[PDB]
RNA sequence: AGGGGAUCGAAGAUGAUCAGAUACCGUCGUAGUCUUAACCAUAAACUAUGCCGACUAGGGAUCGGGUGGUGUUUUUUUAAUGACCCACUCGGCACCUUACGAGAAAUCAAAGUCUUUGGGUUCUGGGGGGAGUAUGGUCGCAAGGCUGAAACUUAAAGGAAUU
């Protein structure tokens, strides 16, 4: 269906190797499994960033169809994906919830932090999991930044990719940025990167 | 395969030990030994005569208080000696 | 007046929504009572059970009251609420709102052959709520509603005219043995029979079609 | 109702295992039952080691240990603050600490 | 995984069960053909042969019984089938 | 009193009964 | 020990079903098996079959296209009158409409629908809705 | 369904599980319907046109919602060769 | 036993929040601030409520105070993560991979400068 | 019924405590505790969960057997057998997570595949007491075991959880 240019460049992968993006877990659930591609020694497990980047693009096939982008929340408790989540909410519409989620937020919808929103991506389903079980009850649909151990409940589209790695998580939300930008009119051609390179997606120190 | 046997040629098994275990029941017990016909002061019957020994003040069990005014009766047909209820307000005087 | 607060609540007020048989389709959660009000104007309510509930403290028991409420039209449609509060009134006016946010919609089929409206149960189901299972079994026409007084209201206030019903464990529980008729008579709709295998094209949310009208800046 | 899912005991596949005897009062234990607890002292103490270290020959020689197991019955164990009776969703945990 | 491919499992997947419960069981044995070091005589040797085979050079041992698979005699050489 | 020592105490008494038992006979 | 194959197939069926697979392995694979699924089969209860031949008995794969709620088999087989069918029918289905209790009869291995048209009565198997 | 003269007499029709054909009742708050937007030439969403797949709340209480997902996607060109009917 | 309660704290995070650049630190121009930009119905609160003001104050000049969110540290914020750090960290040093790593830039055709080494077992 | 009888120790003795203490505590101490040849046949003999068979979810550990590492130990030129490590597999004692599913709940991978009720089969229960009593039979040297009522009496007894 897609065209050839939907596809993963070496530019794309160049990112996604830099990033160790393509370091899974070494504990591998059932669910997980068809993201395994010749595990290691040393044990660790590699990622099909092929299989990753495919999901990926499906991903933002389902994020660039919500007619209004204010509506589309996007979650990362966890400190490394807090500046990503929030960059994602700037370039997008993309109303965010970085830190902690406030139980009742989707249900409960008379308290501050309520939202009525289409659709949830949560960088973490562990991390995260107080916003998938608030999810499963007014039926939001959830895409997770998964690794090969973490729980594939109530998440519809999963995104395989290392949780660990600052560089790994930043720029997953990143390309999940740039490719909703690329179905739309704000980045008109595809082959063109962007202007400013991934690294403000990045958790930065002190 | 849930207890009981679910063999086609298994009646005589189901048979057997529905007729075994229907001596645990209350009115199967008390009619098929024939207590009633054996061991009651009446005979099987719902109602039985008798002459008025004696006038008794029953007294009620707790937590009421009161006395029930009962009669001692031997029955005709047995000789048995049983206590029944006057019952309404007065009519102990009536029976003598 | 009301003020709508969620999307479903601020799209059934502009009038997008003049159907329940939309929020059911695309199993959207209601959460304003004053929805079930706009789509669903005549739900006739009976209350069925006040019981009090006590709770012991160091100075004597604090007691509270519990209302049963049932809401619905002869059309298809019940709500059950449980509330307890320490008004009796008050148990009952929150029961009310429990009960009309609970509003699920039951299948109604027939006995034997299809003619004229249907008139009982398409299948039959089961629910079960503590010990108390409910069985209710499609009847013939003439029948009414063999059932007892507390599942009888339910099933009146649900338009099925035809029934034969069925329970077991200790149904004089009130709350459990509605409870459990009102999972039986939800259930109705969760059974597959061979009419309901032609596939659909999966229609699209109307949050999404009317979505300009949906969270107001 | 059933307190443990290990009924008190750790036993599943014997049917008995052997009575030990508590240290404090010498109630007959099933072995695995006993609350168990290793005894490592110093041979002397914790604050006369300097005082017997400059008042021995061989100096710094070894300061031996003294090792011991000892064997509690549940009531012994409770008594002596040992096992310290816990929570219901606290007692299923079986770290040491 | 609710959707799988039961007539057509990878072989890897099948290699790793048990010999009982692939698709259609079979043994995973074989057979032997033994280079005595004494002559040049071909033995047919089972895998699991769970008895000291003999030819008629080297009458001591062409294969010791284990419990599992037989060890040839640590000279000799073999090739399957 | 618990079951066994009910128990012990109708043992007690039924060989009381089958001892005076034994001189009627 | 296996007193009923039947049994144990249509209840691999049933607890695929209730998992929302699309398959089941059913083994040692009677011909009641075949015959049972092949009325299954014609009701569009089930999908495709397939027969995997080792010499042993055989052994079944089921394709299950998610349109079946409950397929049990009635042990003992009872033998069954023609008017003896409604009342299994009664009991055993949900709906007057649909469903199908299964008959094995000399007339061959048939649902109860069927079992009317052609005036046979045999044994009961089971039943599938 | 419909009565003897035709006409359907049924309060709606409900949904069905794209993967497992589940009914999807109007109590499953578990449920979800994924659109994913058709993409014409050079690349743009076409804002009105989805594909649009029915997940039960089973499926994804089960934890099978994304490889579903993915099956139903490949199937209709949506996903290239992430899923295996083979395992 | 001078804890403050939420009358004094809650007023006087609300009178930072939106008074920031209108107040000082200094508590005695701080308590007449208060009496002209809120309505304090005693003096002994409003005492109360400006010194903690001041308080406050006083430490959100060195570091920030978590729940009060003014403006001037506001538009710091976004000056601040605003920062990316010059063209690196995933630009090109001189891309080390495994066997197993670099058979993903095989199996999927990509031709990339891969640099197989060897890791530790 | 013989042997043996150190220890502890129903009985018993004695010193305390206590209002009393023929109990706990202390000190002795017969039978017993051990064994041989016979009896007994009972336990909270328990997982208070019959046996056989099939299926339904994830994980790590462990015991025994096996299979494969161009693995380590014997790093001594391409380095036996055991020991260990890694990946599988069969069988077993168990465990952790979750609750598909079940349950009244506690909880449970069986206590699931149960009103959508049927894989095969054995045993047992029918409110609480009276009562495992009386009587009869049978076994036993005895203690007792197995079997096992009725009259009468009663509105609860009981289970799990909440405050
Ligand atoms: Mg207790
Ligand atoms: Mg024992
Ligand atoms: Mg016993
Ligand atoms: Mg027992
Ligand atoms: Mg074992
Ligand atoms: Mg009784």
């Amino acid at each position: 269906s897609l065209p050839a240019t939907f596809d993963l460049t070496p530019e794309d992968a160049q990112l996604l190797l830099a990033a160790n993006t393509h370091l899974g877990a070494r504990n591998v659930q059932v669910h997980q499994e068809p993201y395994v591609f010749n595990a290691r020694p040393d044990g660790v497990h590699v990622i099909n960033v092929g299989k990753t980047w495919e999901k990926l693009v499906l991903a933002a096939r389902i994020i660039a169809a919500i007619p209004n982008p204010e509506d589309v929340v996007a979650i990362s408790s966890r400190t490394f994906g807090q500046r990503a989540v929030l960059k994602f909410a700037a370039h997008t519409g993309a109303t965010p919830i970085a830190g902690r989620f406030t139980p009742g937020s989707f249900t409960n919808y008379i308290t501050r932090s309520f939202k009525e929103p289409r659709l949830v991506i949560v960088t973490d389903p562990r991390s995260d999991a107080q916003a998938i079980k608030e999810a499963s009850y007014v039926n939001i649909p959830v895409i997770a930044l998964t690794d090969l151990d973490s729980p594939s409940e109530f998440v519809d589209v999963a995104i395989p990719c290392n949780n660990r790695g600052k560089h790994s998580i930043g720029l997953i939300w990143y390309l999940l940025a740039r490719e909703v930008l690329r179905l739309r009119g704000a980045l008109v051609d595809r082959t063109q990167p962007w202007s400013i390179m991934p690294d403000l997606y990045f958790y930065r120190d002190p | 395969g849930k207890g009981k046997p679910r063999g086609l040629n298994s009646a005589r098994k189901l048979r057997v030990h529905r007729r075994n275990n229907r001596w645990a029941e209350n009115n199967y017990k008390k009619r098929l030994l024939g207590t009633a016909f054996k061991s009651s002061p009446f005979g099987g019957s719902s109602h039985a005569k008798g002459i008025v020994l004696e006038k008794l003040g029953i007294e009620s069990k707790q937590p009421n208080s009161a006395i029930r005014k009962c009669v001692r009766v031997q029955l005709i047909k047995n000789g048995k000696k049983v206590t029944a209820f006057v019952p309404n307000d007065g009519c102990l005087n009536f029976v003598d | 007046g009301w003020v709508p607060v969620t999307k479903l609540g601020r799209l059934v007020k502009a009038g997008k929504i003049t159907t329940i048989e939309e929020i059911f389709l695309h199993s959207l959660p209601v959460k304003e009572f004053q929805i079930i009000d706009t789509l669903l104007p005549g739900l006739q309510d009976e209350v069925m059970n006040i019981k009090p509930v006590q709770k012991q403290t160091r100075a004597g028991q604090r007691t509270r009251f519990k209302a049963v409420v049932v809401v619905g039209d002869s059309n298809g449609h019940v709500g059950l609420g449980i509330k307890t509060a320490k008004e009796v009134a008050g148990a009952i006016r929150a029961g009310i709102i429990i009960a009309k946010l609970s509003v699920i919609p039951i299948r109604r089929g027939y006995w034997g052959t299809n003619l004229g409206q249907p008139h009982s149960l398409a299948t039959k189901t089961t629910g079960k709520c503590g010990s108390v299972t409910v069985r209710l079994i499609p009847a013939p026409r003439g029948s009414g509603i063999v059932a007892s007084p507390a599942v009888k209201k339910l099933l009146q206030l649900a338009g099925v005219e035809d029934v034969y019903t069925q329970s077991n464990g200790k149904t004089r529980t009130l709350e459990n043995t509605l409870k459990a008729a009102f999972v039986a008579i939800g259930n109705t709709y969760g059974f597959l029979t061979p009419n309901l295998w032609a596939e659909q094209p999966l229609p699209v949310s109307p949050l999404d079609i009317y979505s300009d009208e949906a969270s107001a800046q | 109702p059933k307190k443990r899912a290990s009924n008190g005991r750790n036993k599943k596949g014997r049917g008995h295992v052997k009575p030990v005897r508590c240290v404090n009062c010498s109630k007959s234990i099933p072995k695995d039952k006993a609350i168990k607890r290793m005894a490592i002292r110093n041979i002397v103490e914790a604050a006369a080691v300097r005082d017997l270290s400059e008042a021995s020959v061989y100096p710094e020689y070894a300061l031996p240990k003294t090792y011991n197991k000892l064997h509690y019955c549940v009531s012994c164990a409770i008594h002596a603050r040992i096992v310290r009776v816990r929570s219901r969703e606290d007692r299923k945990n079986r770290a040491p600490p | 995984v609710l959707v799988q491919d039961l007539l057509h499992p990878t072989a890897a997947s099948e290699a790793r069960k048990h010999k009982l419960k692939t698709l259609v069981q079979g043994p995973r044995s074989y057979f032997l053909d033994v280079k005595c070091p004494g002559c040049l005589n071909i033995t047919t040797v089972f895998s699991h042969a769970q008895t000291a085979v003999t030819c008629e050079s080297c009458s001591t041992i062409l294969c010791t019984p284990t419990g599992g698979k037989a060890k040839l005699s640590e000279g000799t050489s073999f090739r399957r089938k | 009193m618990r079951a066994k020592w009910r128990k012990k105490r109708t043992r007690r008494l039924k060989r009381k009964r089958r001892k005076v038992r034994a001189r009627s006979k | 020990t296996r007193s009923s194959v039947l049994a144990d197939a249509l209840n691999a069926i049933n607890n695929a079903e209730k998992t929302g697979k699309r398959q089941v392995l059913i083994r040692p694979s009677s011909k009641v098996i075949i015959k049972f699924l092949q009325v299954m089969q014609k009701h569009g209860y089930i999908g495709e079959f397939e027969y995997i031949d080792d010499h042993r008995s055989g052994k079944i794969v089921v394709q299950l296209n998610g349109r079946l709620n409950k397929c049990g088999v009635i042990s003992p087989r009872f033998n069954v009158k023609i008017g003896d069918i409604e009342k299994w029918t009664a009991n055993l289905l949900p709906a007057r409409q649909f469903g199908y209790v299964i008959l094995t009869t000399s007339a061959g291995i048939m649902d109860h629908e069927e079992a009317r048209r052609k005036h046979v009565s045999g044994k009961i198997l089971g039943f599938v809705y | 369904m419909e009565n003897d003269k035709g006409q359907l007499v049924e309060l709606y029709v409900p949904r069905k599980c794209s993967a497992t054909n589940r009914i999807i009742k109007a109590d499953d708050h578990a449920s979800v319907q994924i659109n994913v937007a058709k993409v014409d030439e050079e690349g743009r969403a076409i804002p009105g046109e989805y594909v649009t797949y029915a997940l039960s709340g089973y499926v994804r209480s089960r934890g099978e919602s994304d490889d579903s997902l993915n099956r139903l996607a490949q199937n209709d060109g949506l996903l290239k060769n992430v899923w295996s009917y083979s395992r | 036993g001078r804890v403050r309660t939420k009358t004094v704290k809650r007023a006087s995070k609300a009178l930072i929040e939106r008074y920031y650049p209108k107040l000082t630190l200094d508590f005695q121009t701080n308590k007449r601030l208060c009496d002209e930009i809120a309505t304090i119905q005693s003096k002994r609160l409003r005492n109360k409520i400006a010194g903690y003001t001041t308080h406050l104050m006083k430490r959100i000049q060195k570091g920030p105070v978590r729940g009060i969110s003014f403006k001037l540290q506001e538009e710091e914020r976004e000056r601040k993560d605003q920062y990316v750090p010059e063209v690196s960290a995933l630009d090109l040093s001189r891309l080390n991979v495994d066997n197993q790593t670099s058979d993903l830039v095989k199996s999927l055709g990509l031709k990339l400068p891969l640099s197989v080494i060897n890791v530790s077992a």
